[PDB]
RNA sequence: AUACUUACCUGGCAGGGGAGAUACCAUGAUCACGAAGGUGGUUUUCCCAGGGCGAGGCUUAUCCAUUGCACUCCGGAUGUGCUGACCCCUGCGAUUUCCCCAAAUGUGGGAAACUCGACUGCAUAAUUUGUGGUAGUGGGGGACUGCGUUCGCGCUUUCCCCUG
């Protein structure tokens, strides 16, 4: 199973059910899918009420979050893992 | 299940004389079939194979649906792979 | 069982539907038992969204509606197992 | 310590009105003398009446099963 | 414990136990033998 | 098949959300590995002010949503 | 078990936050920790999906009715990691 | 938004008004009915079987058992043996049933083509009652080390008998595996 | 230090790639010479299901030498990322016993034994993730109604367009 295995610590984006998408470093996972990010962020599109506008993000920081596999829908390499070297 | 070996038959006789048989003599007479699915749109197409998940794989397979005055809308797939729990009804020939 | 049949769609391009509309089409290459399949050179179409292209996805099962595979594929001898 | 079953039992041997409510529904519920459940917590009924919030009208439907998925909240009479 | 006997026509291993009629399970032969003991025997050569 | 520590709310009032907007108020007196309660004294508390007290009543788990102790334990 | 869940059970004892599939959002300390993501909470901040706030002072959620979990940053140091 | 709170402005719908199925005599393809590797077996299992029945039937009506030259004396005082060590003398074999009573015949069955010995033999006794004094007694002896098993032959005495080349015969030490233990004799 | 009787505390079952072809071994088949099949081996083709051998080949920099007269690709070595025919095991990290080859305490082969792993199947589509009440069902630009109004707007009723 090193599909799952060769991407540990990379920054993966997690796309919700509610369409809601959270960006953190994958650390870790489980049979059902649960992972755990660190340093996450999460972005929602709002519809545009007023008139013909740019789609609204509200960023929101969260720091460390465990999402549920059965929540998880998808996820992909947003960049890759943060660079300790100078 | 009531049969814990694992030898056990239960979902072949299951397949043969119960409800999912519909999709067995589906198959057997390659007859269409008419599914309406939880995307509010139904698929009108054959069936080839299935399982205990009611998961069949379809081939000639029309999409249609509307939206909204209400206007539809439909295509073509020949061939693709339906999920059971999205499933709400199926409707074989009625002829 | 179907889903042997379904993790023996590697190298196979495809085009899956979600539950909330997403269309996703690309290359397999791996399945699971839980029907989660990872998509390589993947183009995704989120509902309302304009299409991104993504090195990678990796999706679960539970959301996915429906898949669409090509027209030549050997039902008749895929499905002896 | 009277558990769920205990109580479905004792509403059961009493032949009770219960009430039932529907999941992720408000508006609607049904109400009957339950004559007998399974592990899986679906019910029949002898006699059912389906009554909403919103119209307040009674529907007679008679000897009848509802899933237990469906169930929301029990009430007695 | 276990009185391992060899039978006489069949030269075959079969446990015995005490009360127990002494008949081969194997070939229904009565004349057994006790097996060569396990203590430590040593002989001058003399 | 371990069931839930919920010894700490026996005999305590609590104010539980279901799912659909529902809440509800009673005192709890016995649960199951399955998050099966039953709640007695239990007020409907519908979406309006009005209440309305039925008593004993038994409450599916996969319907209970949240479960809070208005007497703090 | 799995890693997450032990992540949850050395979680326990801190300030945790807790999103459930209804949304309400639920911020506080946390009491107790099970396999079956049960966790119950005292003296939490509430935020609703319209964005009301409430007081309460200990709470108890099921596990398979979240959504997903904040927790110290700090656990990314945990010795197994 | 939430799942109680969407206001679903179209609902799911009947499929009543999408009926456009397609007309009963266009039947199915009827030659777009079959598989590989399931059904030619069974086919094969099916021929192989009715040939050996039909060599049955050829067999039975060409020879005859009771009609036998090699069998000869009383049906009921002949005996079977089987199971018997192929190294067993016929004095072996002698001093092993004439216990029992004096024996009239020994007869030991070989191959005819390869000429090897096949391991039962045919024991005529005096008497009758020294035959059956046999029956219960010599069943599960050991002769050369090899346990053997004694039976009154029914080739000639039961009704609708037959052996193993024609579907009849006792004992399984060649049934369905895990299905008959070898330690349990006739 | 051993066995026996009782109380207390701990624990989920089956397995060992799979489908064909086997003339040959075992099962030495209970009826006057016989089964087939099946079971456990050996032989033989594959989806290649994972690995070992890295020969050959692709991409690009470093070092040395060459002033060279070719028109059938090609100077030698090092580094980064790939592929890879043929040939071997049908797959175990660890432990225990018997026999044997042996450079004889090591290095190996032929046998099983029941012990942990989260390798698979069923309890796993019947409330707690691996089979849905999270459906996706819209948004915006012009004309086109009404109620309240802070004239920005909340709800509400129509036609044409771009967008998914
Ligand atoms: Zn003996």
């Amino acid at each position: 199973s090193s599909k799952m295995l060769q991407h540990i610590d990379y920054r993966m984006r997690c796309i919700l059910q509610d369409g809601r998408i959270f960006i953190g470093t994958f650390k870790a996972f489980d049979k059902h899918m649960n992972l755990i990010l660190c340093d996450c962020d999460e972005f929602r599109k709002i519809k545009p009420k007023n008139s013909k506008q740019a789609e609204r993000e509200e960023k929101r920081v969260l720091g460390l979050v465990l999402l549920r596999g059965e929540n998880l829908v998808s996820m992909t390499v947003e960049g890759p893992p943060p660079k300790d070297t100078g | 299940e009531m049969t814990p070996e694992e030898l056990q038959k239960r979902e072949e006789e299951e397949f043969n004389t119960g409800p999912l048989s519909v999709l067995t003599q589906s198959v057997k007479n390659n007859t269409q079939v008419l599914i309406n699915c939880r995307n509010n749109k139904k698929l009108l197409g054959r069936v080839k194979a299935f399982d205990r998940h009611c998961n069949m794989v379809l081939e000639n397979v029309k999409e249609m649906w509307t939206e909204v005055k209400p206007v539809n809308k439909d295509r073509y797939i020949s061939k693709m792979f339906l999920r059971g729990d999205s499933v709400i009804v199926v409707l074989r020939n009625p002829l | 069982k179907l889903v042997r049949f379904l993790m023996k769609l590697s190298h196979e391009t495809v085009t899956i539907e979600l539950k909330n509309g997403t269309q996703v089409h690309g290359t397999i290459t791996g399945v699971d038992v839980s029907m989660n399949t990872h998509l390589k050179a993947v183009k995704m179409t989120l509902k309302n969204r304009e299409p991104v292209q993504l090195e990678t996805l990796s999706i679960r099962g539970n959301n996915i509606r429906y898949f669409i595979l090509p027209d030549s594929l050997p039902l008749d001898t895929l499905l002896v197992d | 310590m009277v558990q769920p079953i205990n109580l479905i039992f004792r509403y059961l041997q009493n032949r009770s009105r219960i009430q039932v409510w529907l999941y992720e529904q408000v508006n609607m519920r049904i109400e009957g003398c339950i004559i007998g459940f399974d592990e899986y917590m679906n019910l029949v009924l002898d006699d059912a009446e389906e009554i909403h919030s919103k119209t307040k009208s009674r529907k007679q439907l008679g000897r009848i099963m509802l899933k237990g998925d469906n169930i929301t909240l029990l009430q007695s009479v | 414990q276990p009185m391992i006997y060899i039978c006489g026509e069949c030269h075959t291993e079969n446990e015995i136990k005490s009360r127990d009629p002494i008949r081969c399970r194997e070939c229904g032969y009565r004349i057994m033998y006790k097996k060569r003991t396990k203590r430590l025997v040593v002989f001058d050569a003399r | 098949a371990h069931p839930p520590e919920l010894k700490k709310f026996m005999d305590k009032k609590l104010s539980l959300k279901l799912n659909g907007g529902r809440h509800v108020q009673g005192i709890l007196r016995g649960f199951d590995p399955f998050m099966n309660l039953v709640i007695d004294e239990c007020v409907e508390m519908a979406t309006s002010g009005q209440q309305n007290n039925i008593g004993m009543v038994v409450i599916r788990g996969n319907s209970i949503i949240m479960l809070e102790a208005l007497e703090r334990v | 078990i799995g890693v997450p869940i032990k992540v949850l059970h050395e979680a326990e004892g801190h300030i945790v936050t807790c999103e459930t599939n209804t949304g309400e959002v639920y911020r506080g300390k946390l009491i107790e920790a099970e396999d079956n993501m049960n966790c119950q909470m005292s003296n939490i901040t509430v935020t609703y999906r319209d964005g009301r706030v409430a007081q309460l002072e200990q709470v108890y959620i099921r596990g398979s009715k979240i959504r997903f979990l904040i927790l110290p940053d700090m656990l990314k140091n945990a010795p197994m990691l | 938004k939430l799942p109680h709170e969407k206001h679903h402005n179209q609902p799911y719908c009947g499929i009543a008004p999408y009926i456009r199925e397609f007309e009963d005599p266009r039947d199915a393809p009827p030659p777009t009915r079959a598989e590989t590797r399931e059904e030619r077996m069974e086919r094969k299992r099916r021929e192989k079987i009715e040939r050996r029945q039909q060599e049955v039937e050829t067999e039975l009506k060409m020879w005859d058992p009771h009609n036998d030259p090699n069998a000869q004396g009383d049906a009921f005082k002949t005996l079977f043996v089987a199971r018997v060590n192929y190294d067993t003398t016929e004095s072996k074999l002698r001093r092993e049933f004439e216990v029992y009573g004096p024996i009239k015949r020994i007869h030991m069955v070989y191959s005819k083509r390869s000429g090897k010995p096949r391991g039962y033999a045919f024991i005529e006794y005096e008497h009758e009652r020294d035959m059956h004094s046999a029956y219960k007694h010599a069943d599960g002896k050991k002769i050369d080390g090899r346990r053997v098993l004694v039976d009154v032959e029914r080739g000639r005495t039961v009704k609708g008998w037959r052996p193993r080349r024609l579907g009849g015969g006792l004992g399984g030490t060649r049934r369905g595996g895990a299905d008959v233990n070898i330690r349990h004799s006739g």
